[PDB]
RNA sequence: AGGGGAUCGAAGAUGAUCAGAUACCGUCGUAGUCUUAACCAUAAACUAUGCCGACUAGGGAUCGGGUGGUGUUUUUUUAAUGACCCACUCGGCACCUUACGAGAAAUCAAAGUCUUUGGGUUCUGGGGGGAGUAUGGUCGCAAGGCUGAAACUUAAAGGAAUUG
């Protein structure tokens, strides 16, 4: 069966991790872009190896690839992390506690917002 | 050129670090072999053993050597080291790397009187190596190293000038008796003489002193 | 160790755990040095100075080296109410 | 753990351990004045009582024996000491 | 030693109590007893918080002391306090570890993944005790975030929390970096809370 | 050297127990040995409820079941695989499959 | 051979022996 | 049934420092006992140690402060003459620098290098280092 | 501990129980019975003198093979016949 | 020895199988298998691990006992009481994890506290064979048990683990 091997998919990662905006989805680009950025001793070599990358492309668009990153997504990454809500705790109805953790509470020097179970 | 992959041998090459009971005092864990080479050239090694041993293929045999290594000035700092190489003196040098790793301070001492500069021990203290077992005994001025020669040799080598000793166990098993006469001399430094109960202020550590020289870009 | 004319002789004086007073093995790897800061007038942690304490590999991997240490700090003032002697 | 007041253990730890078992051994037991609402006889008893204990008279019963704690018979009273 | 202002002031404790790191393991272990305050009926054991603060802010004096910021890994593979040690991370230089932590890490140089801190800050001492064992291969201290049932070997100052999820590792992980800024370089000040939300330690799926 | 720490089975405490017969080859093996299996099961079997069902008088009925412990040897418990040869950290397991 | 078939062997060795020895009063 | 009381002594003594421990329970408290924590505590391989009052032998509540490698018993304990002291220094101490052989001699129980001084000797009771 | 007794007063047991024992060492016993004056060929001295009877081809043991030159002797002093080694190339051709 | 003698079943007999098949499988079946009154004294009679004492670590079950719980459940009304639940605690059958420690390793909470060698104590072993033989004694109706050599012979026999 068709099964790449490590040496192509090693190159998939490899162009991917570099170049990936100046990468496309359409094989016959990419299968260009493998011969300016890279050496490569065969087509067919070059072919499997283009044609794996691009495969890797049209998946890493529908969400993350498992083991890959690269500039662009780790932006992506940064600021939709980022999000602040309206705050949760805050408060919205005192502080909703049982007993002796009240006793903790007291026992500690503290008043706090009451509340018993 | 040595470049240093980790922060200690920075601090190393730099002159930072002028002596290696600065790494003792300290436990930081010796990982390049230059640490060593710098910290103590004038450390003479020795080759004790280059036994064969033999496995399979998946089928029949496996032909290998085993090289059995002691570093050591004569100065309370001695190594040991054992490889297996599918090489010869391949084993030997890769040994010798892994010996001077296991560089190991001497707490040499007076038998009785304190004239003039210990030869003997602290005190006795004795290691075990599977079965084999060495223990060493502090010994009289003239006394000597009354040891097998092997063991002899890795005390020589050790710094120390008289001593007794005493085996126990498979003592043919050379690799095995060595590395307990290692575990031996190597728990002097370990066991608690009244001098050591002063106290002390423990120093800061050459890795935060001079972090800002130790540190990577 | 002093020697004939009293000059220190014996290549290094080892640290001591400060829990078991039990002395630092140059290979002790796991035996561990913790640094905390002083911090002077109000919140700004003093560089350079540091309280220390050294807890060794046996203290360790017993899994003494929390209480024991919480004990330590607590008696250096460094805690308030959180170890406690008597249990 | 490691480091503690032995000679100081807590209360509430004192009070888990086994009767000879604590700093210095001693009895986890009592006694009780016990007497029933009809007469007026100030009989004193043993927690772990192993006789059927009575009134000096009236032919009653204070408490009936067991394998621990003794059962103070039905209504009856009792303070502790 | 430390003045009156390090207290707990019922700012925090009210973000402790209702991030919910007072509440900790049913089955506890015997090491974390102290920090155990009480426990409620159906099994439940109540951390007391301040000694939680207490600790929290030892923990955050031996952050800082060390030099270099960025030598002070903090880790996590735990999925809920991921993104906490990577926000901790962004304030205080201290490189961060989240996910997989690669067996080899502080031993074994010739890895390209090579950390040589000089401190270790963990937040499950169980899922995470491939970090810990190696530590302990290497002198490297550890703090750590236990929890009453936690494997107590071979960390050091521990701040005990709930670690069963949501805001409890969020919070004492946005608390550290709180008082790692304090203390020395930029916060000051301390009695005013921070502009930084509480929420920004969190995790989501969404 | 020892192979289980159970020896054989479990006893631990006792010295002596009744033995059961084997129930497939006939052997002799002490109780608290024994590779034990209940043999549950409805005498009408899948296949035949179909006519069983219909062929009857009664509303539907309630289907009796046959009800068998069974007791093994070593040796008669591994031929038919009710048993297997688990390896050397896996034999530990105590676990029911 | 088996231990116990051994024994067997000398058991019966014995009983030999004694009954040729007997022939001697 | 308990045999030597002063071997169950320093043995949880040993024990308990050997596992980091820095106090320790003794029961029962023997005067041979005590004599022989003084000289341990003499020389500070031990600190502070209390009696406590059963009605009974006693307990002991020792404070350990590490340095001690090994308190041990010697049983039977042997006779030893004058010239023999020199010679279980010699086995079972571990340097000529220092290490202690506590006897019991009719001046009383002490350390070896004491019963040195002042010339006396008698039976053994064990070692500290 | 030990398993042997250590009381102050035990020495009967612990010499008894050596003496008792020096029986299984092997060169200890063959002292003690005597074996060398009685079984032994020689009377326990080091050498013997006898006549020797006939000329022997023993062959060797596995896996050598070889026809070692011997001869049966009989001891002077007591009769005895055992045989013994000839040593060195041709040297069977020296005694008669 | 008496009783008993269903079953299974040494010996034996048979049918198959095999080159042979005194076997394994199948069939018949003696003694035996049970009991009483006497013997016998041995088994891998095993945990192949003496007993009493002390000490060193973490966890969950479970058996017996006890204590504490304005806990649950049981009635005709919710008391006693029974079972059950939680914590504790002795004393058990064990199990789990650990590994400071021990070991040649397998593994071991003892097989640890042992060259930093001593709590008290009973027994046994000292290369493999010859051999549990010969001999003597003793007990036994007997079978046998207990006690138990040497001449000679021999360079290994043996353990655990590893890779084939
Ligand atoms: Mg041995
Ligand atoms: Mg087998
Ligand atoms: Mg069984
Ligand atoms: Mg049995
Ligand atoms: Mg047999
Ligand atoms: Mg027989
Ligand atoms: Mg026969
Ligand atoms: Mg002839
Ligand atoms: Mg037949
Ligand atoms: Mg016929
Ligand atoms: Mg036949
Ligand atoms: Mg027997
Ligand atoms: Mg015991
Ligand atoms: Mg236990
Ligand atoms: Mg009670
Ligand atoms: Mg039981
Ligand atoms: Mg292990
Ligand atoms: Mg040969
Ligand atoms: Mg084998
Ligand atoms: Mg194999
Ligand atoms: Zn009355
Ligand atoms: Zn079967």
């Amino acid at each position: 069966g068709r099964v790449r091997t490590k040496t192509v998919k090693r190159a998939s990662k490899a162009l991917i991790e570099r170049y990936y905006p100046k990468l496309t989805l359409d094989f016959q680009t990419n299968k260009r872009l493998c011969d300016e950025i890279a050496t490569i001793q065969s087509k067919r070599l070059r072919n499997k190896i283009a044609g794996y990358t691009t495969h890797l492309m049209k998946r890493i668009q529908k969400g993350p690839v498992r083991g890959i990153s690269f500039k662009l997504q780790e932006e992506e990454r940064e600021r939709k992390d980022q999000y602040v809500p309206e705050v949760s705790a805050r408060s919205n109805g005192v502080l909703n506690v049982d007993n002796q953790t009240s006793d903790l509470v007291k026992s500690l020097g503290l008043k706090l917002p009451l509340s018993v179970i | 050129g040595w470049v240093p992959v980790t922060k200690l041998g920075r601090l190393v090459k730099a002159g930072k670090i002028t002596t290696i009971e600065e790494i003792f005092l300290h436990s930081l864990p010796v990982k390049e072999f230059q640490i060593i080479d710098t910290l103590l050239p004038g450390l003479q090694d020795e080759v004790m053993n280059i036994k064969p041993v033999q496995k399979q293929t998946r089928a029949g045999q496996r032909t290998r050597f085993k090289a059995v290594v002691v570093v050591g000035d004569s100065n309370g700092h001695v190594g040991l080291g054992i490889k297996t190489a599918k090489e010869v003196a391949g084993a030997i040098r890769a040994g010798i790397i892994i010996a001077k790793l296991s560089v190991i301070p001497i707490r040499r001492g007076y038998w009785g009187t304190n004239l003039g500069q210990p030869h003997s021990l602290a005190t006795k203290t004795t290691g075990k190596c599977g079965s084999v077992t060495v223990r060493l005994i502090p010994a009289p001025r003239g006394s000597g190293i009354v040891a097998s020669p092997a063991v002899k040799k890795l005390l020589q080598l050790a710094g120390v000038e008289d001593v007794y000793t005493q085996s126990n166990g498979k003592t043919r098993t050379l690799e095995n008796t060595l590395k307990a006469a290692f575990v031996a001399i190597g728990n002097t430094y370990g066991f608690l003489t009244p001098n050591l109960w002063a106290e002390q202020p423990l120093p800061v550590s050459p890795l935060d002193i001079y972090s800002d020289e130790a540190s990577a870009q | 160790m002093e020697n004939d004319k009293g000059q220190l002789v014996e290549l290094y004086v080892p640290r001591k755990c400060s829990a078991t007073n039990r002395i630092i093995k140059a290979d002790d790897h796991a035996s561990v040095q913790i640094n905390v800061a002083k911090v002077d007038e109000e919140g700004r942690a003093i560089p350079g100075e540091y309280v220390t304490y050294a807890l060794s590999g046996y203290v360790r991997s017993r899994g003494e080296s929390d209480d024991s240490l919480n004990r330590l700090a607590q008696n250096d003032g460094l805690l308030k109410n959180v170890w406690s002697y008597s249990r | 753990v490691l480091v503690q007041d032995l000679l100081h253990p807590t209360a509430a730890s004192e009070a888990r351990k086994h009767k000879l078992k604590t700093l210095v051994q001693g009895p986890r037991s009592y006694f009780l004045d016990v007497k029933c609402p009809g007469c007026l006889n100030i009989t004193t008893v043993f927690s772990h009582a192993q006789t059927a204990v009575t009134c000096e008279s009236c032919s009653t019963i204070l408490c009936t024996p067991t394998g621990g704690k003794a059962k103070l018979s039905e209504g009856t009273s009792f303070r502790r000491k | 030693s430390l003045p009156a202002t390090f207290d707990l002031t019922p700012e925090d404790a009210q973000l402790l109590l209702a991030a919910n790191t007072h509440l900790g393991a049913r089955n506890v272990q015997v090491h974390q007893e102290p920090y155990v305050f009480n426990a409620r009926p159906d099994g439940v054991h109540v951390i007391n918080v301040g000694k939680t603060w207490e600790k929290l802010v030892l923990a955050a004096r031996i952050i800082a002391a060390i030099p270099n910021p960025e030598d002070v890994v903090a880790i996590s593979s735990r999925t809920f306090g991921q993104r906490a040690v990577l926000k901790f991370a962004a304030h205080t230089g201290a490189t961060p570890i989240a996910g997989r932590f690669t067996p080899g890490s502080f031993t074994n140089y010739i890895t390209r993944s090579f950390k040589e801190p000089r401190l270790v800050i963990v937040t499950d001492p169980r899922s995470d005790a491939q970090a810990i064992k190696e530590a302990s291969y290497v002198n490297i201290p550890v703090i750590a975030l236990t929890d009453l049932d936690s494997p107590s070997e071979f960390v050091d100052v521990a701040i005990p929390c709930n670690n069963r999820g949501k805001h409890s590792i969020g919070l004492i992980w946005y608390l550290l970096a709180r008082e790692v800024l304090r203390l020395r370089g930029a916060l000051v000040d301390r009695t005013q809370p921070w502009s930084i939300m509480p929420d920004l330690y969190f995790y989501r799926d969404p | 050297p020892k192979k289980r720490a159970s020896n054989g089975r479990n006893k631990k405490g006792r010295g002596h127990v009744k033995p059961v017969r084997c129930v497939n080859c006939s052997k002799s093996i002490p109780k608290d040995k024994a590779i034990k299996r209940m043999a549950i099961r409805n005498i009408v079997e899948a296949a035949a409820v179909r006519d069983l069902s219909e062929a009857s008088v009664y509303p539907e009925y309630a289907l009796p079941k046959t009800y068998n412990k069974l007791h093994y040897c070593v040796s008669c418990a591994i031929h038919a695989r009710i048993v297997r040869v688990r390896s050397r950290e896996d034999r530990k397991n105590r676990a029911p499959p | 051979m088996r231990a116990k078939w051994r024994k067997k062997r000398t058991r019966r060795l014995k009983r030999k022996r004694r009954k040729v020895r007997a022939r001697s009063k | 049934t308990r045999s030597s009381v002063l071997a169950d002594a320093l043995n949880a003594i040993n024990n308990a420092e050997k596992t980091g421990k820095r106090q320790v329970l003794i029961r029962p408290s023997s005067k041979v006992i005590i004599k022989f924590l003084q000289v341990m505590q003499k020389h500070g391989y031990i600190g502070e140690f209390e009696y406590i009052d059963d009605h009974r032998s006693g307990k002991i509540v020792v404070q350990l402060n590490g340095r001690l490698n090994k308190c041990g018993v010697i049983s039977p304990r042997f006779n030893v003459k004058i010239g023999d002291i020199e010679k279980w220094t010699a086995n079972l101490l571990p340097a000529r620098q220092f290490g202690y052989v506590i006897l019991t001699t009719s001046a009383g129980i002490m350390d070896h290098e004491e019963a040195r001084r002042k010339h006396v000797s008698g039976k053994i009771l064990g070692f500290v280092y | 501990g030990k398993g042997k007794p250590r009381g102050l007063n035990s020495a009967r047991k612990l010499r008894v129980h050596r003496r008792n024992n020096r029986w299984a060492e092997n060169n200890y016993k063959k002292r003690l019975l005597g074996t060398a004056f009685k079984s032994s060929p020689f009377g326990g001295s080091s050498h013997a003198k006898g006549i020797v009877l006939e000329k022997l081809g023993i062959e060797s043991k596995q896996p050598n093979s070889a026809i070692r030159k011997c001869v049966r002797v009989q001891l002077i002093k007591n009769g005895k016949k055992v045989t013994a080694f000839v040593p060195n190339d041709g040297c069977l051709n020296f005694v008669d």
